[PDB]
């Protein structure tokens, strides 16, 4: 099991004839793709996110064969998330990418995602709001007119003048709440990560982004997983984001 | 029920330790100790049995050890060393009045100090509960030799370096439970040298 390439012939003829439709693909030569995982796995004051070391590996190794140079950080408090995200939007090897990815898991709320000293009394949480004000128009140039995904797996239960329109552009989230409820089965973490891992070995070759994260979705459309279903939020792209794997 | 048979018998202090090969499920010790995940999530091996055992199901079982987590310990996990204390419920007419849940560490085939340091809590753990309530008989089953893959033979000198390290008056009777016949030979083998 590993990631379907699509033919070369396939990625000049889609890029000359769907040019205005499609994101840009830097040249191969002199692309810096960067991505960054976030994920807190043990936490002070909240059960631990067992799996999540397999899901770092998952997600890293996707990323790397999508010709994305993948930082990674690991059980961070929710001002070094902070931190982290703002240094990553100031890193020059975006200037010469075209798209960027971001991964973040961890506990989460309705408002934003857990850090590692999160506790309701205290809390310890990164507000979705300021993810996207640091990559947006106005504050992260290298990346503006950019797609910027952003995978979102924020467990539940860690708590018992639109500017935003014209700056907040070419943005996709896909998200997961589900509570975490990973086996004690060594062989895999998370099925929200593991179904994306898979829908994007199978589908990024012939399809564009939305419609591999449509296909993870349509692995949920059954009674016994739709309560599970991943959503995609805040969609702000102006085209279609194909990977063009292997190009 | 199903055949229970003791195949060593010896005193450790004042403390009678048995090696019997069966199902925990219906050893008679006033306090049967349960391999559990730190989230008493009784999902399989010897938690899913004593969970559907002593509430009728699996996850009945899981709610109330999660329930009696929080009472106990002020939140909803627990770390090596650690005893969540249950009712035995359905276990009762057998004998066993609590199931004292303990996690052992995943070992996945290998073995370190660091690993039987976080066995040796989750074998000792159980006993000083024991102690602490007055409990005066209490039995294990092989914590981390199934799912967790720690070595048996490890695993089994472990559980006999924490009876014999253990100290306590109201304690008597200890003993280890397993369920398989060639694990309980392995076991055996282990009793005698030590
Ligand atoms: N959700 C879960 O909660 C538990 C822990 O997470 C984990 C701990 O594993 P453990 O510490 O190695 O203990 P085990 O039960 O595996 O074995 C312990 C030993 O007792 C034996 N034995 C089994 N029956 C009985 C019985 N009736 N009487 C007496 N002896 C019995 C076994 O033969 C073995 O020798 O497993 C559980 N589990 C499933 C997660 C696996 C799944 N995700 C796929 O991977």
């Amino acid at each position: 099991d590993a990631l379907k390439l699509c033919p070369h012939e396939e990625f000049l003829r889609l890029c000359k004839e769907r040019a205005e439709e499609i994101y840009p693909i830097k040249e191969r030569n002199n692309r810096t793709r960067l991505a960054l995982i976030i994920c807190n796995t043990e936490f002070d004051h909240l059960p631990p996110r067992n799996g999540a070391d397999f899901d770092i590996t998952g997600m890293k190794e996707l990323l790397e064969g999508l010709d994305y140079s993948v930082d990674v950080e690991e059980n961070l408090t929710a001002r070094d998330m902070e931190s982290a995200l703002r240094a990553f939007a100031t890193r020059p090897e975006h200037k010469s990418s075209d798209s960027t990815f971001l991964v973040l898991m961890s506990h989460g709320i309705l408002e934003g995602i857990c850090g590692t000293v999160h506790d309701e009394k205290k809390p310890d949480v990164l507000l979705y709001d300021t993810i996207f004000q640091i990559f947006n128009n106005r504050n992260c140039l290298s990346l503006k007119d950019k797609p910027k995904v952003i995978i979102v797996q924020a467990a539940r239960g860690a708590n018992r003048a639109v500017y935003k329109t014209h700056v907040e552009k070419d943005f996709i989230a896909f998200c997961s709440s589900t509570p975490h409820n990973v086996s004690w089965d060594s062989t895999m973490g998370s099925i929200f990560i593991t179904q994306l891992i898979t829908c994007f070995q199978k589908y990024s070759w012939c399809c564009h982004l939305e419609e591999v994260f449509r296909k993870v979705q349509q692995s949920f459309e059954t009674p016994r997983a739709k309560a599970q279903m991943p959503t995609i939020e805040r969609l702000s792209m102006t085209r279609y984001f194909y990977l063009f794997p292997g190009n | 029920g199903r055949p229970m048979e003791v195949l060593f018998e010896a005193k450790v202090g004042d403390i009678t330790l048995k090696l019997a090969q069966g199902d925990i499920t219906q050893y008679p010790a006033k306090a049967i100790v349960n391999a559990a995940n730190k989230r008493l999530e009784h999902g399989g091996g010897v938690a899913y049995a004593i969970a559907k055992a002593c509430a009728g199901d699996a996850g009945l079982y899981t709610e109330i050890s999660k329930k009696a987590m929080r009472e106990q310990f002020g939140r909803d996990y627990i770390d090596h060393g650690e005893v969540v204390v249950t009712p035995a419920m359905n276990l009762e007419e057998r004998g066993i009045k609590y199931v004292f849940h303990t996690v052992g560490p995943i070992c996945s085939g290998m073995w370190s100090e660091e690993l039987k340091e976080k066995l040796y809590k989750a074998f000792l753990g159980p006993l000083e509960k024991a102690e602490e309530m007055g409990v005066e008989s209490i039995a294990f089953p092989a914590v981390s030799a199934g799912i967790y893959g720690c070595d048996l033979e490890k695993v089994v000198e472990t559980f006999l370096e924490a009876v014999k390290n253990f100290k306590g008056s109201a304690v008597k009777e200890v003993a280890l439970v397993i369920y398989d016949r060639k694990s309980a030979e392995v076991a055996l083998k282990v009793f005698e040298r030590s």
